[PDB]
């Protein structure tokens, strides 16, 4: 009659721990395609109904939202390496996995996960030191300022279908990080902006901030759009004529009471419509919809005025102008105000944009994309965010490694020997730990669709003879030397991928029993 | 067609104890046992507690999981409230009790099969009990001599680090033993008043840096930052802080007191209002020496400037659980009006100031070699949240086990490592052959259940149960020609993570079990086999 | 959160289904493509029946949950903007080329390499033209 869990399912022993192992299985296959920079992308539908296609492994598993214990913990790990580095989020889970799997033939045999994970974690001690090996110091060493930022940029940008303009979007990529402070990079700063139709070949480069345009109101052929130094008003409330909301109930059995309760509903929006005036402001933006009346009454006086702007496109413009929001038309300050070197409203793409241009105070910047259709330009930008992060490391890390292949080879080369000096089970398991290292090379030429096992068993030879850079060319299908390549990435990213991945595959090892309270 | 017989109650399941229903009752311990078997030990196994809320847990302590499992049988509900006896009054060695007192029930299952009565069965543990705990009182080997010196408190807290957390131990050890060695005085011959309570020591996190970069503060740290003008107070000895209940305003009345607004001329009235009373009652605290206020409730905009041009530094604590530990250090008592700071509600401090710890900026209270502090902060850092919020799980039981060194003999220690366990087999098999009787055979088998803690340390470390315990036996079997027995009573079970021909010593780590631990983990668990042994039935009834 | 209601479609079996459900939903519009073509009766939610060819309603009226065939929507509504005449003409030869594309998997060709030999076939065909 009584029972244990009052109904809680929990499971132990063995079969729990490979419940786990098919777990990781299961997500490492999902981020198995979505390796590399020619690596597939994956679909996902979330429960809010919005479709997203993407190949970084951080919004992957954001997005999936697996409510599974062991699984989640390679979810939650991918956050860390995204915290941490932000970069390779793709790859610290599949090599996270791949020791669970490199493992499962150890638990048949019956070698106990203690030691298993006792003998990743001398590996990695070993293999954190070979990169210190492999970390190059280069800053003015046989580049220069522009070589360095360019040479960079092209391979993250090759095998692209911006493969042929891609000199032009160097220009614009190198000039983006450039704009901004070296001390301190942020790819939130640099904003980019997708302009239907054009060519590719065209888009350019704003120092300043840009938006949309959405403001949808009549009024046209008047409020000039090109200004030298205009001074930006941030405005709150609603300036229209006939209101968006509330209202109020007036009687009155005159006639000239009638219009004297229309001019009274004009009174009051036209005294807070007139102090903006009395500030003396050319440019007036306001994230709620400003009216006919209002964009008449600023067109008389030759002020420009905006409406229904995005909140996140009114803080980059505090960010440029370095202005202030102010609620009210009244007690508007002058150092609220703002002003840029020049403004424009662009008709590119046959839809209108204003920009800001030539911003001192600015901190962010705005970078146009031009295309025939939405969804390459989309492709266009993502392949800019990989070579962004590439140009924006190379200045923030001037300790690199060879990447593509280069290090994970010389990595699982030298452990292959070092487990010939250490006997017992831990020899067994730094091979597996050395073979479980193999799956990053593999998956980059089998996502790229290259042959796997001609190019690795060839990149096994040459990298064997005493040459330790030899990498993978994504471009044409062949082994060779990614530091000739310039497929560049930075120590830290390598070094906290093997202790990230050991360190979520150490806990899920750990776990016999998976209990969940139902309610 | 086939009637029933012998369940005369109503429509149930009528299970007699002829089938053998105390042996299912450890059957169902055994489902349980077999649980706490992957948690002791620095090798042990961590699981996953999904939350009845959503909540992911992942911990090693099964206090955790006994709490978020409910429990139904009875055998297992004592062994969970035996849990408790041994979680309320210690905060080390739950995970003894648990599998010590379900090896009992397991040796027991020969001793039923051998038709031996439950009760005779009883009588036999209770016998090798006395026999045990009068053995546990000659296993002191050393005892420590109360110094509180960071050197000997090492000794104490390393072997707690491990079981819980492993590779942090020596970490862990010298961040912990900073923090207590502030709050434990040092003083003898004196039993009255009892010392280091559990909340003297507060335990604080942020992201970022490591376990190398954590410090540890004399006093408390605030999360909230110094709202006035003014961040840190002089290097002047001895700075007087003030408590206050009531918010800093105008002076209202203790009941109600409400301000209430009717025309515009009461308005520019209770604006010079606030300005006389606040810079009045200011100005006051101010004369009487004290630089610091801290106010439970809101701050007025008004109060702000004033103490800003005397010099004081505002800091505000909404949270009255922070506030009833803060009492504990500079001796501050919270006024419940204001304007009348008497100086036995005030305090002392010797140092506020505003220190930037992971990237945040918080206001510390803490002190330099005096007016001794019964609270300290322990400020840890670490790259993944998850690993971090562990690392406060132990180094909080790591707290409740320096408890376990005050006044009730906790300075008396034995050999850890399971080497306690292996010599009270061969001196309780020698009082078994010894004592006549039929009690013989429960005694014996009472020394062979001890068996079961350096087999479990041994299956978590991986290691051959067939090398390592049999040559862990004949290590504490020698033959001594005189009367002191020696050699080695330092073997242990071994923790290698590289391996070791044969087994080390306990004097080379220091690690070992406490006697206060110990002792009372005994009858803890001879209890809840005592009970487990009594019950040879049971008896529900409908809801 | 919510383990159910959770479908994964990869390797192997997921691109022999995805190529059959594109050909499904191109295979309405193959015979309304043309100046002869089919007309179709359409049911709005309000429940007015009309009838018309134009691909542009068609592929608006339907309401499909199949992503494969929302890529298909969006293809018709950006070049709805800049042409509009070519709905139902880029369906069928975007489907033809995913016939094709299935045949190569078959053949054991990768899908990158049939991605970036449709690349190479419409940049020499647009100089012919």
């Amino acid at each position: 009659i009584v029972v244990l869990k009052e109904g809680t399912d929990a499971s132990q022993g063995k079969g729990q721990i490979i419940s786990n192992i098919n777990a990781c299985v299961a997500v490492q296959e999902a981020l198995k395609p979505t390796l590399g920079p020619l690596g597939s992308d994956i679909l996902i539908v979330t429960s809010n109904q919005k479709t997203t296609i993407s190949n970084d492994g951080a919004t992957i598993l954001k997005l999936l939202d697996v409510v599974h214990p062991a699984a989640k913990t390679l979810v939650d790990i991918s956050r860390a390496q995204d915290a941490e580095v932000g970069d390779g989020t793709t790859s610290v889970t599949i090599l996270a996995g791949e020791l669970m799997k490199e493992a499962k033939p150890f638990l048949e045999e019956g070698i106990s996960s203690h030691l298993i994970m006792k003998g990743y974690r001398k590996a990695v001690s070993l293999a954190v030191e070979k990169i210190n090996e492999l970390a190059v110091d280069i800053t003015s060493e046989k580049s220069s300022g522009r070589e360095l930022l360019e040479r960079c940029a092209r391979t993250a940008m090759s095998s692209k279908l911006i493969h042929n303009n891609a000199d032009f979007f160097v220009k614009m990529c190198v000039d983006a990080v450039l704009s901004l402070d070296r001390n301190d990079l942020d790819d939130k700063l640099i904003g980019i902006k997708k302009i239907p139709g054009g060519a590719m070949e065209e888009s350019l480069f704003i120092n300043g901030v840009a938006f949309k345009k959405t403001f949808s109101y009549a009024g046209f052929e008047q409020q000039p759009k090109k200004f030298n130094n205009p001074k930006i008003l941030s405005l709150n409330v609603e300036l229209e004529l006939k209101a968006e909301k509330d209202n109020a109930e007036v009687r009155v059995e005159h006639v000239e009471d009638y219009q004297a309760i229309v001019d009274a509903e004009w009174q009051l929006i036209f005294e807070k419509l007139r102090q903006v005036e009395e500030t003396g402001a050319n440019i007036v933006l306001s994230k709620l919809p400003i009216g006919d009346l209002a964009t008449q009454f600023f067109a008389d006086r030759n002020i420009f005025c905006a409406g229904r702007v995005s909140a996140d496109d009114m803080n980059r413009v505090i960010q440029a102008v370095g202005g202030s929001i102010q609620s009210t038309t009244s007690d508007i300050k002058p150092e609220h105000l703002g002003t840029c070197a020049l403004f424009e409203e662009m008709q590119i793409g046959s839809e209108r944009y204003n920009l800001f241009q030539g911003c001192p105070q600015a901190k962010t910047c705005t970078l146009l994309l031009r295309g025939g259709a939405e969804q390459v330009i989309a492709e266009v930008e993502r392949s800019l965010h990989d070579a962004i992060m590439i140009v924006k490391r190379a200045l923030q890390n001037k300790l690199i490694v060879a990447g593509g292949g280069a290090t994970e080879m010389e990595v699982s080369k030298c452990l292959r020997d070092y487990s010939k000096t250490i006997a017992g089970k831990q020899q067994m398991i730094i091979n597996a730990f050395a073979k479980a290292l193999e799956v990053i090379p593999r998956q980059l030429c089998e996502n790229a669709g290259f042959d796997a096992i001609e190019i690795l068993n060839k990149l096994r030879l040459a990298h064997s003879k005493g040459e330790k850079w030899y990498g993978v060319v994504f471009e044409t299908e062949n082994i060779g030397d990614n530091f000739a390549k310039f497929v560049w990435e930075p120590a830290l990213v390598k070094i906290n991928a093997l202790n990230s991945a050991t360190e979520a595959t150490n806990l899920i090892l750990s776990v016999d029993e998976t209990i969940t309270n139902k309610g | 067609q086939n009637p029933n017989a012998g369940l005369f109650k109503q429509g149930y399941n009528s299970y007699s104890n002829a089938d053998g229903q105390i042996i299912k009752s450890i059957a169902a311990i055994r489902e349980l046992h077999q649980m706490c078997l992957t948690s002791m030990g620095p090798c042990g196994r961590n699981k996953i507690i999904v939350n009845h809320l959503g909540k992911i847990i992942i911990t090693n302590d099964a206090a955790t999981m006994l709490r978020e499992l409910d429990i139904v049988h009875p055998a297992v509900k004592v062994l969970v409230m035996a849990t408790e006896q041994q979680k309320i009054d210690m905060g080390d060695g739950t995970n003894l009790v648990m599998i010590l007192a379900g090896e009992l029930l397991n040796v027991s299952e020969k001793l039923i099969s051998m038709g031996l009565s439950a009760v005779e069965i009883i009588q036999g543990y209770n016998m090798a009990r006395k026999f045990t705990l009068k053995e546990l009182d000659e296993m002191v080997v050393g005892e420590i001599t109360d110094k509180n010196d960071k050197n000997e408190l090492l000794k104490m807290i390393k072997p707690v680090i491990s079981s819980k957390k492993y590779g942090s131990e020596d970490i862990l050890s010298e961040l912990v033993s900073e923090a207590v060695s502030h709050v434990l005085p040092v003083a003898q011959q004196a039993g009255e008043i009892p010392y280091f309570n559990v909340d003297s020591i507060r335990v604080v996190k942020i992201m970022g840096g490591s376990l190398s970069n954590s410090t540890v503060i004399k006093g408390m740290v605030f999360n909230r930052e110094p709202e006035g003008h003014v961040k840190s107070l002089s290097e002047d000895k001895k700075h007087k802080v003030a408590v206050f209940t009531c918010p800093l305003d105008i002076a209202n009345t203790e009941t109600k007191g409400t301000v209430l607004l009717h025309n515009a001329q009461e308005m520019l009235d209770f604006s010079k209002g606030e300005e006389k009373q606040i810079d009045a009652m200011m100005k006051e605290i101010a004369d009487m020496g004290v630089e610091c206020i801290v106010a439970g409730a809101g701050v007025g905009e008004l109060a702000l400037h004033y103490l800003n041009r005397y010099g004081i530094l505002v800091l505000k604590v909404p949270s009255k659980f922070e506030l009833r530990r803060l009492c504990r250090v500079c001796g501050a008592t919270p006024l419940p009006r204001l304007g009348a700071p008497t100086p036995e509600e005030l305090g002392l401090v010797e140092t506020v100031k505003t220190m930037e710890i992971g990237g945040d900026r918080v206001t510390v209270f803490k002190q330099e070699q005096g007016e001794i502090s019964r609270t300290s902060t322990i400020i840890l850092r670490g790259a993944t949240q998850n690993n971090l919020d562990d690392i406060e799980r132990a180094i909080d039981d790591g707290v409740a086990a320096v408890k376990g060194l005050m006044k009730p003999s906790g300075g008396k220690l034995l050999p850890g490592a399971g080497a306690t366990e292996i010599e009270l087999i061969s001196r309780i098999t020698k009082y078994g052959e010894r004592t006549p009787g039929l009690l013989q055979l429960a005694i014996k088998q009472f020394a062979v259940a001890f068996e079961v803690v350096p087999r479990t340390l041994a299956e978590t470390a991986g290691l051959d149960v067939n090398e390592v315990l049999p040559n862990l036996y004949a290590a504490h079997n020698v033959t001594e020609p005189g009367a002191v027995k020696t050699d080695h009573l330092y073997k242990g079970v071994d923790i290698d993570g590289e391996s070791d021909e044969g087994v080390k010593d306990i004097r080379e780590e220091n690690i070992y079990d406490m006697l206060a631990t110990k002792k009372f983990a005994i009858n803890v668990a001879t209890e809840a086999a005592t009970t487990v042994l009594s019950i040879d039935q049971i008896i529900m009834a409908k809801k | 959160k919510d383990q159910g209601n959770k479908k994964r479609q990869h390797g192997l079996e997921a691109k022999k289904s995805h190529i059959l459900a594109a050909r499904s939903v191109a295979s309405i519009i193959k015979t309304s493509l043309g100046p002869r073509g089919l007309d179709k009766i359409l049911i709005s939610p309000d429940g007015e029946i009309t009838i018309t060819n134009d691909g542009a309603t068609i592929l608006s009226q339907m309401e499909l949950d199949n992503e494969i065939a929302k890529l298909l929507v969006q293809l018709s509504k950006s070049q709805d903007d800049e042409i509009g005449d070519g709905t139902t003409g880029v369906v069928v030869l975007a489907s033809a080329l995913l016939d094709q594309a299935l045949e190569l998997i078959q053949k054991g060709i990768h899908p990158i390499k049939i991605a970036n030999g449709f690349d190479e076939a419409a940049k020499l065909a647009i100089s012919k033209l």
